[PDB]
């Protein structure tokens, strides 16, 4: 993930 | 580049403002814009509305053998430019909770 951000991926 | 003249691209605006733009347009599912990342100079943010909450997706540039591509998932899904990225997610969700349905205009 990217802290600060909503990207959700394996 | 190819994105300067696109209605969903808003350049350098803040997270608080992208939310206020989407909000002032009704918090409809599928509302979106792309902006220049505030923290990250060469990065971009896809700001999207789903279930009446605004979500923010980091778009990062990378390189494969001298060729620039953008990605939201560490290179698992790669796009040559933001238009390719936006167009794809108008038809396919990918890692997003919903499609990019209504362009938040400015």
């Amino acid at each position: 993930w990217f802290e600060g951000f909503d990207n959700t991926f394996p | 580049a190819i994105h300067r003249t696109q209605l969903w691209f808003h350049g350098r605006i803040s997270r608080e403002e992208s939310q206020r733009l989407i909000g002032q347009q009704g918090l409809v599912d599928g509302l979106f814009l792309v902006r220049e990342s505030q923290r990250n100079p060469q990065g971009f943010v896809l700001s999207l509305c789903h279930l009446q909450k605004v979500k923010h997706y980091l778009i990062l540039p990378s390189e494969e053998e001298g060729r620039l591509y953008f990605s939201m998932d560490d290179g698992q899904t790669r796009f040559t430019d933001l238009l390719q990225l936006v167009e794809f997610h108008q038809l396919n969700r990918g890692i997003l909770p919903c499609l990019l349905r209504h362009c938040c205009t400015r």
